């Protein structure tokens, strides 16, 4: 299963989704209720620590697998305003983001384009969630076609 | 009904391709206007903010909020279209040193709002934690007569909300130093806070 | 066999040095006993215990897994305790790794970076010892695993490791490396006695607090809360829980 979230400035969330394969339809079995937001909020901090490092632990936008915990790796992207696109990947065996590392860099850039496109509405303040029906189709067609 | 904060919606991948509802575009398409049509709306900012304000200082710091809500939009646009979407690029540096974002604001923000690059960018040599940015001609305040510079601050709030959303908490203040034959030279001093100041040391 | 007499000496040597290593109390100040395994030396109880542990670890490394890793950890603890006293055991303690660099690989002369290399090799030797039966003694022949005693080695490894990071602009150990070297134990953690599980989460919270990681703290106190709730026995009020709920 895959968990994806857009974490704001004060760490308040603005987009919150999971998407998973049809083999296990009820995804993340007894982690989605009780560990899956805690590992996200706990491992915001190493992403925050990596925002002021010139070289990691000459792009500084994509970040690799930044944490690995029970065999679940997370990947991160620090945008220009500071909204961080952290996403947890889950599998059966040891999951590899290295098979998609060339791929899903153009998933983070193609959701950052959607965040910039929903920033320019002047009625949209900061620190309020994205209550957009267009945004869901615009992220899940990108998740279906490019994983 | 997509993200409520009551729950995280659990939805399976590889569904059907749904209908297409609203599609926009993001490149520049450099479309011009007349400076009279800008200055009329700028004086209609000020002709209401004179009306609903009691003293000078709260008029200053709520003319600044309008510039704040252009700066926090413009920071995400300008780097993203300068690093160049579906014409897939390699992204920009995401600058993180105080005289590497001052070069960016000095050479690109002023070349975006205005046609020219701003002329000079002056460190305060006799102390630290003041950083002057100047021009020779503020083209928005150029129809205001007199000398008081409260009507400046809509541009300086564009500076402040550029940096406050960039992770650099600062505070700007505009002044007027009529040097030479440029009678409207109009320095801004960016003045970063103390709690940022240790972090670039380490 | 020769391996049988070597196994007898391997059983003998580490325990024969361990009580003399445990014969130190407030650096052995004026405790003149009957002089049968209690020497009461002035400032050489650590030196005599270090010589005993050096001979014992040399004999166990000549008899080369579990007791070998315990012997190498005993030699590391004897070198660290002898260096903890401000004494002349510096060149002798650095050259006392004659079998420790033969079985392990220390290869350093710094302030416990040699002990960092010896501790990493000790955890590697205990990890090699994990490739065996789960419990090798008599009363530990049907125990839990080796997973209840690897964990006591690496938590005191972290407890000795993170104190090198004193906050200032020199960092003896980069800030990320013990954050890496505490996440290696994702053992199942399903069953053991509970008062180990309070203590591991409490000191893992304290090492995250002294590093300055204010959300990994919330993660490990949430694990402490979940471990406290699901215990089958009954517990009583104590004012530790008051300030625990206050800090969370």
């Amino acid at each position: 299963p895959q968990y994806f979230a857009i974490i704001g400035k004060k760490d308040n969330p603005v987009y919150e989704i999971e998407f998973t394969n049809a083999e296990n339809p009820q995804g993340f079995p007894q982690d989605l209720k009780e560990l899956n937001p805690f590992i996200l909020h706990a491992s915001l901090d190493i992403v925050e620590d990596l925002q002021w490092q010139i070289n990691p632990t000459t792009d500084n936008c994509y970040l690799g697998k930044v944490d690995h915990f029970y065999g679940l790796a997370i990947t991160a992207y620090i945008s220009y305003s500071g909204m961080k696109f952290v996403m947890i990947h889950g599998n059966s065996a040891n999951s590899s983001v290295v098979i998609d590392d060339n791929n899903m860099r153009s998933f983070y850039q193609e959701v950052h384009e959607l965040y910039v496109k929903t920033l320019m509405n002047p009625f949209y303040k900061i620190t309020d969630p994205i209550r957009s029906p267009a945004f869901d189709s615009r992220v899940r067609t990108l998740a279906r076609k490019h994983l | 009904t997509v993200g409520p904060k009551q729950a995280i919606t659990s939805e399976a991948s590889t569904t059907y391709i749904p209908s297409r509802i609203y599609s926009e575009s993001l490149l520049f398409k450099r479309q011009e206007a007349s400076l009279s049509a800008m200055a009329f709306l700028f004086q209609e900012m000020i002709s209401q903010l004179h009306r609903t304000c009691k003293t000078a200082g709260d008029f200053e710091t709520k003319l600044s909020d309008y510039g704040h809500n252009i700066g926090i939009r413009l920071l995400e646009l300008l780097n993203f279209r300068a690093s160049s979407s579906n014409y897939i690029t390699k992204m920009r540096r995401r600058d993180l040193k105080i005289l590497d974002i001052l070069q960016f604001i000095h050479g690109t923000l002023w070349s975006y709002l205005f046609n020219h690059v701003s002329d000079d960018l002056v460190k305060s040599s006799e102390r630290d934690n003041e950083y002057m940015i100047v021009d020779n001609f503020p083209t928005l305040t150029q129809f205001i007569p007199g000398e008081n510079v409260s009507c400046e601050y809509f541009v300086c709030g564009i500076i402040k909300g550029f940096l406050f959303n960039a992770g650099f908490p600062c505070g700007v203040t505009a002044h007027r130093m009529p040097q030479g034959g440029h009678s409207q030279r109009t320095v801004y001093l960016i003045q970063f806070d103390r709690q940022v100041l240790d972090r670039e040391g380490l | 066999n020769r391996s049988q007499q070597k196994s007898l000496g391997r059983q003998m040597k580490i325990l024969g040095n361990f009580q003399l290593l445990a014969g130190r109390y407030v650096d052995a100040l004026n405790s003149f006993v009957d002089a049968i395994t209690t020497l009461y030396k002035v400032r050489d109880y650590l030196w005599l215990g270090s010589a005993l542990d050096g001979i014992s670890i040399c004999f166990l490394l000549l008899s080369y897994n579990s007791i070998s890793i315990a012997a190498m950890q005993s030699p590391r603890n004897s070198i660290m305790s002898l260096s903890a006293p401000a004494l002349n055991i510096d060149v002798e303690n650095i050259n006392l790794p004659l079998l420790i660099k033969c079985i392990s690989d220390k290869v350093l002369y710094y302030y416990d970076l040699s002990l960092m290399h010896n501790s990493e090799y000790a955890p590697q030797v205990v990890y090699c010892e994990f490739l065996l039966k789960t419990l090798t003694f008599m009363t530990s022949c049907y125990k839990s695993s080796e997973f209840s005693k690897d964990v006591l080695d690496n938590i005191v490894k972290n407890q000795h490791r993170a104190l090198s990071d004193i906050p200032n602009s020199p960092m003896f150990p980069r800030f990320e490396v013990y954050f890496y070297s505490n996440k290696l134990f994702e053992l199942q953690l399903k069953e053991m006695q509970v008062e180990a599980q309070i203590k591991i989460y409490s000191t893992m919270a304290e090492v995250y607090r002294l590093l300055g990681y204010k959300r990994k703290q919330l993660f490990v106190l949430r694990l402490l809360m979940v471990a406290l709730l699901a215990t089958p026995n009954k517990i009583a009020w104590h004012p530790d829980y008051r300030t625990l709920i206050d800090t969370i």
